[PDB]
RNA sequence: GAUAGAAAUUUUUAUCCUGACGCUAUAGAGAUAGUACCGUAAGGGAAAGAUGAAAGAAUAAAAUAAAAGUAAAAAAAAGCAAAGAUUACCCCUUCUACCUUUUGCAUAAUGGUUUAACCAGAAAAAAUCUAACAAAGAGAACUUUAGCUAGAUACCCCGAAACCAGACGAGCUACCCAUGAGCAGUUUAAAAGAACCAACUCAUCUAUGUGGCAAAAUAGUGAGAAGACUUGUAGGUAGAGGUGAAAAGCCUAACGAGCCUGGUGAUAGCUGGUUGUCCGAGAAAGAAUUUUAGUUCAACCUUAAAAAUACCCCAAAAACCCUAAAUUCCAAUGUAUUUUUAAGAGAUAGUCUAAAAAGGUACAGCUUUUUAGAAACGGAUACAACCUUGACUAGAGAGUAAAAUCUUAAUACUACCAUAGUAGGCCUAAAAGCAGCCAUCAAUUGAGAAAGCGUUAAAGCUCAACAAAUUCACCAACAUAAUCCCAAAAACUAAUAACAAACUCCUAGCCCAAUACCGGACUAAUCUAUUGAAACAUAGAAGCAAUAAUGUUAAUAUGAGUAACAAGAAGCCUUUCUC
RNA sequence: GUUUACCAAAAACAUCACCUCUAGCAUUACUAGUAUUAGAGGCAAUGCCUGCCCAGUGACACCAGUUUAACGGCCGCGGUAUUCUGACCGUGCAAAGGUAGCAUAAUCACUUGUUCUCCAAAUAAGGACUUGUAUGAAUGGCCACACGAGGGUUUUACUGUCUCUUACUUCCAAUCAGUGAAAUUAACCUUCCCGUGAAGAGGCGGGAAUAAAAAAAUAAGACGAGAAGACCCUAUGGAGCUUUAAUU
RNA sequence: UCGGAGUACAAAAAACCCUCCGAGUGAUUUUAAUCUAGACAAACCAGUCAAAAUAACCAUAACAUCACUUAUUGAUCCAAAAUUUUGAUCAACGGAACAAGUUACCCUAGGGAUAACAGCGCAAUCCUGUUCUAGAGUUCCUAUCGACAAUAGGGUUUACGACCUCGAUGUUGGAUCAGGACACCCAAAUGGUGCAACCGCUAUUAAAGGUUCGUUUGUUCAACGAUUAAAGUCCUACGUGAUCUGAGUUCAGACCGGAGCAAUCCAGGUCGGUUUCUAUCUAUUAUAAAUUUCUCCCAGUACGAAAGGACAAGAGAAAUGGGACCAACCUCACAAACGCGUCUCAGAGAUAAUUAAUGAUUUAAUCUUAACCUAAUUAACUCAUAAUAAAUCCAGCCCUAGAACAGGGCACA
RNA sequence: AGUAAGGUCAGCUAAAUAAGCUAUCGGGCCCAUACCCCGAAAAUGUUGGUUAUACCCUUCCCGUACUACCA
RNA sequence: AAAAUG
């Protein structure tokens, strides 16, 4: 009898679904975690002139070694008994 | 697609109702009624 | 009526207009007589003047 | 432009060593055969075989009893027919058949009754890998500033209306040419392109029939019926044409131009299909274009290789009348990504939500631009786009996320009385608180030249003023559609409960989803060279894998034992009765 | 009389009659014919007739000039008699400015134009008025006898057409016996309501219903079967037809 | 095709058949060279700047300048030039060297990517109610209306969108059968009236039942005749063509008027023009318990100055519909069937709108989303009541029983 | 609703030297009118920007014509 | 040649 014209959730006319109190009560609570992360966000350690370059030779020293293994890139050695174990595939009993 | 500004009220979206039951105003109430408090 | 297909099979595109003379204050005196003499073929006996459009093929126009 | 393409000049040694990494009766010639059959003709053109040494061993013997279709053995509420299971077939719970095309398909969009056999990726210019030789390479002609040679990696099937050339068609039909034959009766001086009505010829109307008796019929009813009439035989006019009392008719059952063969495997930006497993990464559009049904680039993306900076980015900096969210450029820092080199294909036909705008109707599941997001197997009952969610496997372990009945349905204000200048002054027939204009004083403690009704003008009825008490007293309430309303229910046992995922822990691991396109590892069945000989291994090859093309052939099912078909009777047996 | 064999038999074509054009002539048509003839055409017997124009395009003339029974065209603006009209006038362009006749028609729309007869009632039929600014004279205009399975309207008679159907037979139909197809078919263990959804649900969601199988009927649905919609659009796809399309 | 402004508010880019300006060049002399770093922009082609160095003039600049200065322009090939240039509303402006109409005689490959019918979204248009009182109504907004305006609802018309279908969703009116909504035409119960009575005008509730016969038109509509208690508005694929009709629309033939030189064209009219299906599945294939008009009295009574003229109660007649039946008439050459012929058709509760009793909040009153019992009360809807309602004999033969299967009889005679 | 041509003295044709015939007024001819013979006045419907000139193109009001088709 | 009306 009663008709939601449209889709149900695109139209000019939408469906009256309302919001319940779990709905409001899981806002809250994630409300409350973000005002606390923004309280622990509010007074740093060290302050911007006290950082400046405080950790630059470990980011150097790993971009070196991810340099070093990109350029490591390199085809493997062949060894004799690669190409000498394929004759064992007619090893009989004499 | 519907403009900013319409006539049927526009619908709002399911997290802005949220919002805005969340947000909704709360009078401060008193622990005593003070009509026939002393 | 008419050729027009489906179109004029299922399409509502005759407009009529109908209206009493006598209570037409819109209209003079004078000139409601003239009307009522001069285009007595197209009132009926109620007194109720209609005109009829089919020509064009829109129903507005 | 697409494309076409030499020559001068060079090389080529006699014979045998020839058979098959070709097929085994849907394959290989169409072939058991150009035969049946279809066609007037040219022409098209198949399917069909399986015992054995002996069937001069048919009271005949042995291997499968494995497809679809049936019987043995019809079925018992409920549901894409299945899974979780279970003592138990159902009963309980959960999942909207599969490909193709689409923004999106259970869609009521397309295809398929089923089985068997056939049916669809093909090329080495540039490049990657491997190997030989290397300033040289190649068994002759060329290429070379690390190159030359060799090998492996690559690019489908079906489908038109059509055009041309050459045959075959006037035994049907259109019109002619020779030779013949028909029109009885009646009215009429008539054989009069007269009249009625037969044979005969056409086909007006209706009803049956519509896979029928019939690829044009039957019944009733109609027009002509001595003529521009029908009709027999023979012949002619042949397609860029013939013929036509023009219907663009007829020319052998489809004619705006016949049929067959050949070009022909015509061509299709258009539709349909495209056959084994697993793994990795993985794309929604800026510019041109007889172009928006497509191609070619750019931006993305895939497989390899070189490097070094790549995203977040504090200051500082980016216009002049006003201007928001915020953008560009860079330190530092948190991560590992980014840029070039060489191969490249797909895509360039898109939806919604949130935001900034425009058009429309401050209308759309509307259309056009910019930013962001999504396309769960959980939640919003069902659901594309909304929310939760870094998508592997096994468990009969656990903790969480979004999320489940949303709010009022409300408007009572009652007693107490009303006398005085005075009809305040002007116009008006009248203006006495009251069609209108100006003053708005003053008596009784207590009453406005009067705040609402009423009279033509009055009169009269109410308000505020005293005296009598003193609950609160401002606005706020608003119908409807068509098959049948729509889970049922519930105002108090303690709730920042509990129950709830592809999320996250736990126990083990073979240790993270996917369309187009791209890459890799394996592999089903054949043939060949070597192993092997109770059926395999390493290599080289392809006619190398079918749940799908209104796919071809053969057999089968449903419709269905349904629609539909027939022989007058008795008798002494072919003799008598009824039409 | 003929025609679309196979959805159209006609108001279409042809037709006697009337007009045009083209030809002075011999061995296969025309024609074994010779302008009173023979072809290419238009319109249709008969009766009244066929009014104007060579400006354009064709044809003769190889230029001028002739042709409309050739292709075809035959007017505006404004005021005026005493009110409606305009006998009339001024001005302009043309090759002429639509003559006779008929007229709401088979004739754009306004149209069911107005009026009379017919009916109790009529957008039907017939007769009249008539600018039809888009009628009109051999692409012929007007009437007339006979004619027509042509198309419309009446008067009786007639009747199951109908008020309102009924009865009886045959073929059908149902049962027994024999023979035995077809379109169609993804699989179905194949319900109803509301909502949802690619926007019309048997398969989803929320509820109701629910021993299982035959046989005979009715067709609301399975967006039923039949034909890769004939209407529309696209295709740098065809073909027929006509030319003032482009190469010839 | 190109440029400027907003959309695009602050680096760049950014579209629409979005809103506005323009451009396809003019005037003048300073006649404005060569070569080459480095950059802007960009898919490509193209477009832009430009440091240093050289040739000629001050021995100090040369970017030609102005008209919003930004646009004022065109690629190959080929032709003409003769040493170095030019040639196109190629304006469809990234440009084929040169090519028109019509097809309803049409054909083919596709599209629901794209229209006409239906469905669906929105409600511009349409239809409803309420809010607001200026005004009409002799005084008086609301008895009956009510302009300029407000709010909300429905999805019947047209328009808009182009989401499902173009390997088919058959398209108007009618014949048959109708299902449903109430925004009710009648029938029923009420309120207000500018309601004395009858006719009336509005407002509320009520959908079990009905809503006529004819002429013209294919007509839905519409005009007219006679009636009725009434000739209601809609949805249903503006219902229903596997039930029917084909008049029109919607093929091929042909006329008339017009357009086009022609072929052809017409929401411009006239004649004629094939309407297939054997039912697989779902669904379905009869219980009743009435309705409404017209006559006599009521009574020329109430009501009224008279003309006019009731309601209710009770008696009957009919008509429709449901269920049945042949004594007679009629159809009837069978004993049956049939109508035109005949018989029957109902009690209780219950309510919505609307009236009054009693009574507080609010010691008055007040029908009470205050209680208690209340009484007058529509249609529906249920229930009394009515029908079926005794299980296992069934070979054969009859039947007023029947497709088959079933069911009733076979002792009188 | 779109496209094409437009708006001239009081009336019609033109073309940008705004003219040519009617109409009007004042005379003459005539007995008086009319004809005829002289003289004068007579505007681009309006807004804007222009040119050596306007027949340039736009805004506001007027009559107009043709089209509105397949379904 | 021309040339109307009262
Ligand atoms: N252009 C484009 N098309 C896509 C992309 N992903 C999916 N599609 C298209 O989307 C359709 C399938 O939808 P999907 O399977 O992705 O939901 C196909 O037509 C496919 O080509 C994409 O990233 N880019
Ligand atoms: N005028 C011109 N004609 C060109 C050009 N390029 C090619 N053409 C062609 O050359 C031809 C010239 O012939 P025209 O038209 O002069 O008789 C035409 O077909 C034209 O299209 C060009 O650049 N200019
Ligand atoms: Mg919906
Ligand atoms: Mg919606
Ligand atoms: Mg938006
Ligand atoms: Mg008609
Ligand atoms: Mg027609
Ligand atoms: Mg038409
Ligand atoms: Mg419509
Ligand atoms: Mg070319
Ligand atoms: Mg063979
Ligand atoms: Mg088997
Ligand atoms: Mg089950
Ligand atoms: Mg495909
Ligand atoms: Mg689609
Ligand atoms: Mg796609
Ligand atoms: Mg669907
Ligand atoms: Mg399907
Ligand atoms: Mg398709
Ligand atoms: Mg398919
Ligand atoms: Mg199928
Ligand atoms: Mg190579
Ligand atoms: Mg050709
Ligand atoms: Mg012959
Ligand atoms: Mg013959
Ligand atoms: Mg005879
Ligand atoms: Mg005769
Ligand atoms: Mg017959
Ligand atoms: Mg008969
Ligand atoms: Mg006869
Ligand atoms: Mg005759
Ligand atoms: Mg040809
Ligand atoms: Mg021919
Ligand atoms: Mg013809
Ligand atoms: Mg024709
Ligand atoms: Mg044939
Ligand atoms: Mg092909
Ligand atoms: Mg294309
Ligand atoms: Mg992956
Ligand atoms: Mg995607
Ligand atoms: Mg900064
Ligand atoms: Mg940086
Ligand atoms: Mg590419
Ligand atoms: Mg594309
Ligand atoms: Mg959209
Ligand atoms: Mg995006
Ligand atoms: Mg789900
Ligand atoms: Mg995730
Ligand atoms: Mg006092
Ligand atoms: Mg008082
Ligand atoms: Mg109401
Ligand atoms: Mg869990
Ligand atoms: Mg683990
Ligand atoms: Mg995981
Ligand atoms: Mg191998
Ligand atoms: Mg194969
Ligand atoms: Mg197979
Ligand atoms: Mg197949
Ligand atoms: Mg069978
Ligand atoms: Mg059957
Ligand atoms: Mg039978
Ligand atoms: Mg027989
Ligand atoms: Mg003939
Ligand atoms: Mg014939
Ligand atoms: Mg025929
Ligand atoms: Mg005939
Ligand atoms: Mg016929
Ligand atoms: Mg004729
Ligand atoms: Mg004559
Ligand atoms: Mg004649
Ligand atoms: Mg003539
Ligand atoms: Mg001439
Ligand atoms: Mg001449
Ligand atoms: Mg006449
Ligand atoms: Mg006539
Ligand atoms: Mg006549
Ligand atoms: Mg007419
Ligand atoms: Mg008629
Ligand atoms: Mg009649
Ligand atoms: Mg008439
Ligand atoms: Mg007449
Ligand atoms: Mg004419
Ligand atoms: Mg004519
Ligand atoms: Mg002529
Ligand atoms: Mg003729
Ligand atoms: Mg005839
Ligand atoms: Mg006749
Ligand atoms: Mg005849
Ligand atoms: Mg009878
Ligand atoms: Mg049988
Ligand atoms: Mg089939
Ligand atoms: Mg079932
Ligand atoms: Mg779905
Ligand atoms: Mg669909
Ligand atoms: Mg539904
Ligand atoms: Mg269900
Ligand atoms: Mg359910
Ligand atoms: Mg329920
Ligand atoms: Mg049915
Ligand atoms: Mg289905
Ligand atoms: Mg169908
Ligand atoms: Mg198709
Ligand atoms: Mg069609
Ligand atoms: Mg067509
Ligand atoms: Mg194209
Ligand atoms: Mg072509
Ligand atoms: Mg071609
Ligand atoms: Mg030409
Ligand atoms: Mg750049
Ligand atoms: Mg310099
Ligand atoms: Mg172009
Ligand atoms: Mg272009
Ligand atoms: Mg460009
Ligand atoms: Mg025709
Ligand atoms: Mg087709
Ligand atoms: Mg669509
Ligand atoms: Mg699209
Ligand atoms: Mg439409
Ligand atoms: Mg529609
Ligand atoms: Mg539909
Ligand atoms: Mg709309
Ligand atoms: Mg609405
Ligand atoms: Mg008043
Ligand atoms: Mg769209
Ligand atoms: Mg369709
Ligand atoms: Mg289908
Ligand atoms: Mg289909
Ligand atoms: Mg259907
Ligand atoms: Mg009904
Ligand atoms: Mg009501
Ligand atoms: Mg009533
Ligand atoms: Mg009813
Ligand atoms: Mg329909
Ligand atoms: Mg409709
Ligand atoms: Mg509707
Ligand atoms: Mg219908
Ligand atoms: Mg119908
Ligand atoms: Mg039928
Ligand atoms: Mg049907
Ligand atoms: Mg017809
Ligand atoms: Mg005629
Ligand atoms: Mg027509
Ligand atoms: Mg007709
Ligand atoms: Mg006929
Ligand atoms: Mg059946
Ligand atoms: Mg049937
Ligand atoms: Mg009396
Ligand atoms: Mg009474
Ligand atoms: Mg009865
Ligand atoms: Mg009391
Ligand atoms: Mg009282
Ligand atoms: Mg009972
Ligand atoms: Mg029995
Ligand atoms: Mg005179």
């Amino acid at each position: 009898r009663n008709r939601i014209p449209g889709r149900q959730w695109i139209g000019k006319h939408r469906r009256p679904r309302p919001v319940s109190a779990q709905a409001k009560q899981n806002m809250i609570r994630r409300l409350e975690t973000e005002a606390e992360n923004q309280y622990w966000l509010s007074r740093p350690f060290l302050t911007a002139e006290q950082e400046r370059g405080h950790a630059a030779v470990r980011r150097a020293a790993a971009f070196q070694a991810l340099k070093a293994a990109q350029a490591a890139r390199f085809p493997a050695h062949r060894r004799l008994e690669e190409q000498l174990g394929h004759l064992l595939v007619t090893r009989k009993w004499s | 697609g519907s403009k900013a500004v319409t006539r049927h009220r526009r619908v709002m979206h399911f997290e802005r109702q949220k919002l805005m039951a969340v947000t909704e105003y709360i009078p401060p109430k008193p622990t005593i009624n003070p009509r026939c408090l002393p | 009526s008419g050729p027009g297909g489906q179109n004029v099979n299922k399409v509502n595109s005759k407009a009529e207009v109908r209206f009493h003379l006598a209570t037409a204050e819109w209209i003079a005196e004078p000139v409601r007589q003239k009307i009522a003499i001069t285009h007595k073929n197209k009132i009926n006996r109620l007194g109720e003047l209609i005109l009829t459009s089919e020509s064009s093929r829109y129903q507005f126009r």
